[PDB]
């Protein structure tokens, strides 16, 4: 049951996995999880503030 | 556990070798590639550009221009020779240092044909006529231009185009040559002569300076790559 | 019908006519253009002068000699200060910019020589100390042209250029230039040289006073000669065109 | 594979491909088949030496140091630089731009050093190699915590098996590795010439991790480069002349070539 | 006995590698997730918030 | 992949993307294409180095320590705590809370000790890390029964080959592993103070099960730390100060940061 | 996720690769890419050179 | 990593065994064969052809 | 597979199968049934030993050689030539003409040298093999830089482990590889005659990298040749003589075999 | 791309091969080619010579 | 585009060049041929060198003076001592062949004069 993913490699290949033992603690680490989401810090408040927009009207 | 068994050439450093290795830096963004004239895919692109050669590599001559002028004025006389060297693209002194000769020093075997290019660097008004020569081994180098003649020759015209090509064709008993000197693979001779004379006017100057460009053909390939026996040092430099 | 040798070129408010000349060289095979977006990294709005800067420079005229052992320019520095092209780039962060140049001689059917014209990408000239580097004033002579040498530079303490001319400045051998974008100026046939450069790089861009791109070099490996009565003064002379000159990051004028 | 030749016979013509005009800059694309007469050739010999991958993709050693057990020098330094051994600089110089990944190979030995000292029964060595990245900290001594490595790459050798070996990436803030730099690093004009204005690869450190007996040992490291997935521009003249030092194309002026009797003789 | 061959770069320990190992702790039931605010998926989230400059730092 | 800019030309206009109010305690979501005129870039740079799993899955040396294979300290016990090293503890305390797997990796090295005994001629060193959850029998000698572990993990090791490596799952009664509380054990608000309050991980032993020589040998372990899968949350700031203690936050209060000579210098 | 190429033998056989690691700067060299194209520097001129013809008319 | 385990017969030298080993000169182009007379597949192609049988090897 | 006899039975004709003629140079290709009656036999024997390829594929030392890790002799160098052992180049000579692939394999074994130092306390020791092709610079030293390798093969190998081992493609300028060389090197009929006038096969040399000790050690490389992919032509009779040198075909004139007592002895 | 083929045994199984490096030079012996042909030594003559037939007629 | 001043002329392993001049003559109208079989007499099988004998031997120079009456060279003879056309014709006893002469004097121009070069048949002195 091997798992075939792409590699890491510029812009402007893939590569073969296999899980060896029945424990999930040792397989290799989670490299490839580029998901971002900055909301929760950058702009918190309650209210949508527009960028263009007086912030206080 | 997979039964296994280690062969003969395990835990060993062969430099030529092509594995894949763990990375020290793991999930590193390499900078975009941009446009950059002038994409080296093979050496032979290089090979294959003229480069002018030092043919009076005589005495002090080689620490000035003078190396690469030969020089042609005109003779009270009919067939004396101009110059003369052998075929030995990578182990002569006129042609080991030459954009050619320096790629074919880090290789062991050559093939393929050469490119001569002649030009003609007098006046306007001077006008003559040469024989371009070579000459397969078997016998020695030719001595006179009636032992020229018989071998594979151009006859050069000097006039408005100032630029004459001697080709040297692959004419050997094995398919590779080599780069260092070996009797068993000896190239040839070429040689150039007084076709007729080099005629001027009065007010005029009756000397006269050629050039030379060596080049591959098409055909040319190189094999065994080794160290090149030119560059040299004695410790680490700093 | 038309022949191989006339050819003029326009550019700006600038033409150059030619009754003797040899095929034009084009870089590498590339024809100098402008920026790409999907190659570009500084993010505001660049200024195009174009005719202001795309037009023919003339510099001063050196004289050939039968003993001169050859010159060389630092392209970028050469119009540092000639019009808007120099104004620009002083101005300015980052620039971007092609050339062509245009070399000529002139002379009878009774003079002989021979000039090996080479525009070099990135010509790092020693120094004639091993223990320092190079001069500014040594390597860049602006509103001149820099001479070599015949004799080896002697050794010392000092910053002078190894102007050797056999060894062209670079440590190398001169009669491998060729292997450049290069033209030859054969009294006998040719008359001017043209070289079509386009930008060689490894930036998208570069500031314009503390790196030079390529370098001109002009060479005569068959010495000039004549005959008692012809012609003793024979002048060269260069003409620079920028092509495609973009200019990035306006500041304060200055070079610190 | 190469061009095959093709066979000709013999001509009288107005054609002229002997006849060129070198001024022009351009090389002459002239076949044996055009100044003689010849037969068909069925060519089979590969171009496939003369490739920049396979020219260039080959372990060379480009520094060895040395650093004890005891003493004084307990550890070694080496700001990453190619320039110091002659061979691989000549080969890439060959190109005024590359771009390639790198292999390192690093071959480690040690040498039992002169002493007076008795009783010595020495247990294995085990060897540090630490890498750091331009910005980061610097180990002042051999036991400081700089050796924790939280963040720096490093790599733990025991003497006796197969040597360590990494793969690096095209690591440029630029888009390519500048073999040569025709400027200064300030805009003044002034002060560092050269290539070394572009040469801020980092530093790499080496040490034992323990000291494996009571008397000296000497360990010496040699470091292997080898370039893979090349690409190259602008090809250059090779360089003739004797290097003199690793920051600057400084040279000694030398002959064109070598000499010889005169100009029709065939012998060296 | 399946003939292999061992390459440059056996029982090294470089640490930045990606490997797998057996685990100390088989078959070990691992305590169930809960949801706590404020979860951070790159480092790039909290450099793009706001922090003040101290700009007059001059002597105490 | 980070956003492109888009190229944007001149305005006059009653909008305002420059002009905010920072005392809503949101950051102004402001391109440079607000405040000037741009062109259209079309970027390629990736954000993959910057995240959390890349940022902590390095190996780290959270610390080390000596036995004998003769004499008093004939064995090595270590309550199991990163907070002993400065690097990876000051990683870690970026976030308030997370929760990983560990990979943990030893580097186990000997030394030959000074001495007048003579004749020495040693066999290979094997050693024995044992580790005992809390509540376990405690190892009070070397040659005790606990050091059977027929229920405690343990790892056997030979000197002279790959050094040994396990997988630890995430072991906590909790849902994350807690790097900072802010309470006391008792419920009477005295007692201990602070995260030592949660550090109820096990302790780790090491040993030699054979003496080798019957010269002295001394023998160091060094613990390496890699954390797998890791989730973080609720980002703090970065520590500053220089630590103190391993079970504490205690510090001497530093300089917000280093000076310069005005307001006005642009120079440290 | 073999990939099956062709070997180096002589004139006048397949290998099988597969990729282990997720960093495409660990993948063996690109040994086989027998392309060239000397035209950008034999020939840069702008107009074209009939080699049987003159070369200046 | 892939749990393996070596066998009796490791890190030995037959020299009646058959292998894959590294090249020592990769991507090297080998001299085309050409038509020789008299190509011989098998040892008993020889030891089928007559030869003088010397009957007489008594003395000198 | 060898081939059945057929079962034949009594005849009276005017065939003559056994009565031939050796003049013709053809050798009589007559079965046991054609002078006597046979059974039908099914033969199941096979010619699978008899192949070049399996009479040829077998490792051989060709060559040893010593040196030291002090003293004079530091490394030690080889004109690579088959003709130095006895029974691989009577082996090859069967045939005029070769085509084979190469496998090598070095077996490297040190020794300590008697001598009067004390306290020699060694470390692994780590050679080098390097091949020059014909042209390249050759080792003048053992500290020379030539040791770089930086285009020509080389392998570092540590003592203790499997020996080293590579795979050599068929190099030669010809077509084949010639046993035999009737010829000169020069045109004029003097100079280097024989089979030496084709040998340009390059050179191997070997040394220490490190020194291990500080008394004296030898260590001793042995060669190991297999030719793979073989073709032959032109079979040829075998040596008799006793080998002389290794450049030439000389020999002492030996008899055709050995005795017996009379024409009609069954006894050696 | 694996390979298939016959093994040695004896009279009156198969074997797995997979090709690892891409230089042909690098694969094992050609142990099996069991091709033979004598007629180029034993009867090199110009004019066939029939067994049961007298060879000067 | 070509001029009519340049012609080039390709046999064996030579190559002539020329930049200056005029249209080549060919014989009476006739381009030198073999022999055919509705032509020939002698029975047996010929042989033809080609490319060993059908090449372009140079002569020695003469000088062109002020005051020289002219020269004439017997086409047979002249090469019957160069290279393997002189050994073809001294180890056989019948020839035929037909030739391409080409005659180069080169000088200024400042210089003057006029050089009539022909191709006489049998001719008898
Ligand atoms: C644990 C050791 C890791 C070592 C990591 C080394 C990373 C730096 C590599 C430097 C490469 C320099 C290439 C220079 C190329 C050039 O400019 O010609
Ligand atoms: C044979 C040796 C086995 C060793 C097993 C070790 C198991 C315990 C691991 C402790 C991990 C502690 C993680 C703390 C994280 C934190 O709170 O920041
Ligand atoms: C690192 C060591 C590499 C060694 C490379 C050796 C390459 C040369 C092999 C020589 C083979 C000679 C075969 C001779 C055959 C013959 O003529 O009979």
């Amino acid at each position: 049951g091997a798992q075939v993913s792409t590699q890491k490699t510029g812009a402007h290949i893939h590569y073969t996995n296999i899980n060896y033992y029945k424990d999930a603690a040792s397989n290799s680490a989670n490299r490839q999880d580029f998901t971002q989401d900055p909301g929760k810090f950058t702009e918190p408040v309650k209210d949508i503030m527009i960028k263009s927009l007086p912030a206080l009207n | 556990g997979l039964p296994t068994m280690n062969t003969p050439g395990s835990c060993q450093f062969l430099t030529s070798d092509d594995f894949q290795s763990p990375s020290a830096m793991p999930q590193y963004d390499v900078t975009p590639e941009m446009r950059i004239p002038g994409e080296v895919k093979n050496l032979m692109e290089i090979a294959e550009v003229d480069s002018v050669v030092p043919v009076q590599n005589v005495g002090e001559k080689v620490n000035s221009m003078e190396a690469y002028q030969i020089p042609v004025r005109s003779n009270e006389g009919s067939g004396t020779q101009v110059f003369g060297f052998p075929l030995q693209p990578g182990y002569s002194s006129v042609f080991s240092r030459t954009l050619l000769g320096e790629i074919l020093n880090y290789y062991t075997h050559w093939s393929g044909s050469i490119k001569l290019t002649f030009m003609f660097c007098g006046s306007a008004m001077a006008t003559g006529k040469f024989l371009l020569a070579y000459s397969p081994p078997g016998a020695g180098a030719p001595t006179k231009r009636v032992d020229a003649m018989l071998g594979t020759h151009v006859v050069w015209d000097v006039g408005l185009q100032s630029s004459c090509v001697l080709c040297i064709p692959w004419i050997s008993q094995t398919h590779y040559r080599y780069v260092t000197s070996d009797e068993y693979t000896a190239g040839g001779f070429i040689t150039c002569w007084y076709q007729t004379n080099i005629v001027v006017p009065a007010d005029a100057q009756s000397s006269c300076y050629i050039m030379c460009f060596v080049s591959a053909c098409n055909d040319f390939s190189v094999r065994l790559l080794k160290d090149t026996p030119f560059i040299s040092q004695q410790n680490f430099f700093q | 019908g038309y022949s191989d040798r006339a050819r003029s070129i326009t550019l700006g408010n600038s033409t150059i006519t030619t009754q003797e000349c040899a095929n034009v060289v084009v870089g590498y095979g590339v024809w100098p253009d402008y920026l790409k977006d999907s190659e570009a990294t500084a993010e505001d709005q660049p200024t195009q002068p174009d005719v202001a800067t795309c037009r023919f420079y003339t510099l001063d005229s050196v004289q050939w000699q039968k003993t001169s052992p050859g010159w060389w320019w630092k392209l970028p520095d050469a119009l540092s200060n000639l019009g808007l092209f120099g104004q620009n780039m002083q101005y300015h962060y980052l620039g971007r910019t092609g050339y062509t140049v245009h070399v000529q001689c002139n002379a009878s059917k009774f003079h002989q020589g021979c000039l090996l014209v080479v525009c070099v990408p990135e010509a790092e000239m020693g120094c004639a100390t091993l223990d320092n580097t190079p001069s500014s004033a040594e390597l860049l002579g602006g509103d001149s042209a820099k001479e070599f040498a015949d004799k080896p530079v002697a050794s010392g303490s000092n910053k002078l250029v190894q102007r050797v001319v056999y060894n062209a400045g670079m440590g190398v051998g001169v009669g491998n230039l060729t292997i450049f974008p290069h033209q030859w100026i054969n009294l006998r046939t040719n008359n001017s040289a043209t070289i079509v450069m386009p930008y060689t790089n490894s930036v998208p861009m570069d500031n314009m006073f503390r790196h030079n791109n390529v370098t001109l070099m002009v060479i005569p490996f068959v010495p000039l000669d004549y005959c008692p009565g012809s012609t003793t003064y024979v002048p060269i002379t260069v003409t620079i065109a920028p092509m495609c000159a973009e200019y990035n990051g306006l500041r304060l004028a200055g070079h610190q | 594979r190469v061009a095959d030749t093709v066979g000709t016979g013999p001509t009288n013509s107005e054609a002229i491909p002997a006849l060129t005009a070198a001024e022009t800059g351009h090389t002459s694309q002239v076949v044996p088949g055009d100044t003689m007469q010849t037969r068909h050739v069925k060519n089979y010999h590969s171009r496939s030496e003369s490739t920049i991958e396979n020219f260039l993709c080959r372990s060379a050693c480009v520094y060895f140091t040395e650093y004890e057990n005891s003493g004084a020098k307990r550890y070694a330094e080496w700001v990453l630089t190619p320039r110091q051994a002659a061979q691989l600089r000549r080969k890439l110089e060959f190109f005024t731009y590359v771009r390639f990944d790198l292999e390192l190979t690093f071959v480690i030995t040690s040498t039992q050093q002169p002493s007076t000292t008795q009783n010595q029964d020495a247990q294995i060595l085990t060897h540090q190699i630490m890498y750091v990245p331009p910005g980061g900290p610097v180990p002042d001594k051999v036991d400081s915590y700089v050796w924790q490595t939280s963040t720096n790459p490093s790599v733990f050798w025991t003497e006796g098996n197969a040597p360590p070996r990494m793969s690096i990436p095209f690591l440029s803030i630029g888009n390519a590795y500048s073999n040569f730099y025709d400027g200064w690093s300030e805009f003044s004009r002034n002060g560092v010439y050269g290539i070394n204005t572009l040469n801020n690869m980092g530093t790499l450190y080496a040490r034992h991790v323990n000291a494996g007996s009571t008397g000296p040992i000497k360990s010496t490291i040699r470091i292997y480069f080898k370039p893979k997935h090349v690409k190259a521009w602008i090809p250059r003249p090779p360089r003739l002349c004797q290097y003199e030092k690793a920051k600057n194309v400084n040279f000694q002026p030398s002959g064109v070539t070598t000499t010889r009797q005169s100009i029709t003789t065939m012998t060296n």
